[PDB]
């Protein structure tokens, strides 16, 4: 609890909004409302060959091995999001050098997810 | 010859003269009661002076805004609408003391403040009037008039004002899409006429009704500027406040009527702080985000902005907005968007209701009449989207509960 | 057929886009840097995706942007302009995607982006291009044009560019005051001859030199929309934005050249975060307060809002501030207003620069070339108002002085 903060701003969809917590009760921007809560029971990319996902999902497969020589747009990835299957795509030529994921595993944006030397 | 004027009014239309003095080169003096210390107009205006701790009282009082006026340097008083604007007390005190009074002269503004005076004047010139036994469900047609001291009279053309609530007019578009383009004649001429026959000078709206046997009935003659001229000044590009004052500057109209032209169509919404869902309550209290309008087919008359405070003394009209685009169907689009396109925080709004207005088939088909909002109760049951300041709540703490 | 969109881009264009789609009830979805976080496209889009940590290079990134198109269930993508707007690839590759690229095809794109490969097409079609030994101290006037997939090709009138700074353009306007409607004719025929050669579709933009002499020559062919088009939107009433969006949903031209016309004119300022006292280095930071201006002949498309803190990566244009009048004199009167209307603290801008050439009689007088800011250094020495911010703390200093 001595980590865990009182008050902070959240950055929703281009607003921020001031909050401060207190069931909880909480201060948006000034104006205090109950609330209740039930609960329920990876590299960045220093290159701009380090392929990513622009959006968080599941992988269904990987379409290259490591050394691979890949030119690009070609299919490298594909992706479960938004009730949908869909292929990310080479943005640089060159060769395969690492592979930071798997089958089956859940990424974010931020997250690099093979590299490719131009 | 006019260098300085007083602004006498507030809110939305105090902004709006603001603007034309300023277009003009003329200094602009502002008046706020202590409730209008942090108005827009106040920060828009050249110079402001207090006019009392009451809200209201300062505002209609004569007397000492013409000493303000006078003791100001002011040439010239502006008297925007409601307040003293169809007060003929403040144009006998202006022409006394040599302000010049942009208005029509006292004598006129009296004669047709008196309804039973009018209608006599107007039965005189030959022109049809109400029967005690009213009309019954009117579209309301009314004709925008300039005059200057020269007895030129001339139209920029009607406004359809049939979209309106318990007597309270919601939106108006220029011209109407409900008449022909012989109404529109004749319903201008006769305009002229009237205003003509009482020796009328500056800018005047003559409303009529119109019964569903296309007879026009004179109703009211408006002896001041009005809320909604931005829907005509759209359409034809006459700036009517900038008239007003060369008009009282004595200069002749600058626009003969076969010089008088419209494109389009206009609509304006009055985006006023109240909560339609209960009972069209007001909606005080403080406009925590702004974003204002913008691109195409686009005009914004705001009383608010970001942070202010909508005081509790006055009307609801936080702004007038004012879309237009070249024909019916798109302008509706654009009213749409423009709506949308408005975002305001912390305060309930009509925008919503408005949706539910263009939304509806009867209105976008553009024929209806003053019972339009009445015949349609449905109006106010509408989707109300969740607000994002209680989302960001939800969210903030589910991150609480995810850390201690 | 077209139900979501990708708006490839930030900024200004990024919100007048979001504007666009909205009004054709169309999903948005905005894509923003880390930096762009705040951007008011992000707030006011549909749907937003973070595309890096660095501020760029997101941007130019042709195949993840559209990877980011199709997992969004996006139909068409939009470029705005500057970035990839004239890049064919992401043309080529939307294409092969199944994503409807608001713009020419890329054949085009290429070929008019090749100075030597233009110059040629446009020799060929019969129309006058530039010497070696170019023309000296032009007017730059340029012909907005609006071409479908059927063939159909038309152009809404020229604006005049001439008004700009090392070859940076800073006050557009529609019509041009400095031709004959003769010349207007013929300059618009000319471009949509050239448009016709090189088998164009969507909206482009045809630049021409004209000398002292009053011949055009051929210049550029900008294949996509411009910073300029809010000017020619003004005065023809066409949405632009909207048409491109129609194009690329192969729906034929709404308009033909006869349904055409123009009213007034339309200038339009680029309200950069610049000081022009300091050689125009950028003002980069935060805009603490924001009026926007309003009422009549005023059109906002800004990228700023109360509050933002502009990054520095990116261009300096908080706003385009367009502004209508029905004629000349009228127009730069209401310049000069709207300048002034709109108010801004936080951060140096170009308004009282702009103020200064508005001023000038060269200017007002209505004849001019691409020398006269060149020409006319004074523009920069300009008096500089002592600012509301240091008025307060002088004030306040008074209080503390005064009370202890």
């Amino acid at each position: 609890s001595r980590f865990a903060p009182t008050e902070f701003n959240v950055t929703l969809h281009g607003e921020t909004f001031h909050i401060k917590l207190t069931p909880f009760y909480v201060s948006v921007d000034g104006v205090t409302e109950e609330v209740v809560v039930e609960i329920l029971n990876r590299p960045r990319p220093t290159h701009a060959g380090c392929v990513t996902t622009a959006m968080p999902g599941t992988i269904v497969d990987v379409k290259v091995n490591v050394g691979d020589k890949v030119s690009a747009g070609d299919a490298v990835l594909v992706i479960e999001a938004m009730k949908m299957e869909n292929e990310i795509q080479a943005s640089k030529s060159g060769v395969v050098v690492a592979i930071n994921v798997k089958k089956g595993d859940s990424v974010t944006p931020d997250e690099a997810l093979l590299e490719i030397q131009p | 010859m006019i260098k300085k004027i007083l602004i006498a009014n507030r809110g939305e239309i105090a902004v709006r003269i603001v603007r034309a003095c300023s277009e003009m080169g003329i200094k602009s003096v502002a008046i706020y009661s202590d409730a209008d210390r942090h108005a827009l107009h106040v920060k828009k205006a050249d110079e402001a002076y207090n006019i009392g701790s009451d809200p209201v009282l300062g505002y209609l009082n004569a007397h000492n805004i013409v000493n303000l006026a006078v003791a100001s340097g002011c040439d010239a008083l502006h008297p925007g609408y409601g307040f003293l604007s169809e007060n003929p007390e403040l144009a006998e005190i202006c022409a006394r003391r040599g302000i010049k009074f942009i208005g029509p002269d006292a004598k006129v503004i009296r004669q047709m403040g008196d309804k039973i005076q009018a209608r006599t004047a107007m039965i005189k010139a030959g022109i049809p009037c109400v029967g005690s036994s009213g009309v019954v469900n009117p579209r309301h047609i009314e004709v925008q008039v300039l005059a200057d001291s020269h007895g030129n009279v001339i139209h920029l053309f009607e406004r359809d004002c049939s979209i309106q609530r318990r007597n309270q007019k919601l939106i108006e578009i220029a011209p109407s899409p409900q008449l022909s383009k012989a109404q529109r004649e004749y319903i201008g001429n006769l305009a002229v006429k009237a205003a003509k026959a009482v020796g009328y000078k500056n800018a005047g709206t003559v409303e009529f009704l119109l019964d569903s046997d296309n007879n026009f009935y004179f109703m009211e003659m408006n002896t001041r500027l009005q809320v909604e001229h931005t829907v005509t000044e759209q359409i034809t590009g006459i700036d009517i406040v900038q008239e007003q004052i060369r008009v009282a500057d004595g200069q002749r109209l600058q626009y003969k009527q076969s010089e008088v032209q419209y494109r389009g169509f206009a609509m304006e919404f009055r985006i006023n702080a109240e909560d339609p869902k209960n009972d069209f309550l007001p909606s005080f209290g403080k406009i925590t985000r702004y974003y204002a309008p913008g691109g195409p087919g686009i005009r914004m008359d705001a009383a608010m902005y970001s942070g202010y405070v909508i005081p509790p003394y006055y009307d609801s009209m936080c702004a007038k907005l004012t879309v237009w685009a070249l024909n019916w169907e798109s302008v509706v689009e654009r009213g749409r968007r423009a709506l949308n396109d408005t975002v305001v925080y912390g305060v309930k709004t009509t925008i919503p209701y408005y949706q539910e207005i263009l939304k509806h088939p009867d209105f976008r088909n553009a024929i209806f009449n003053t019972s339009f909002v009445e015949s349609h109760p449905e109006l106010a049951n509408y989707a109300t989207q969740f607000p994002r300041e209680l989302v960001a709540a939800a969210i903030s703490a589910a991150i609480a509960a995810h850390e201690g």
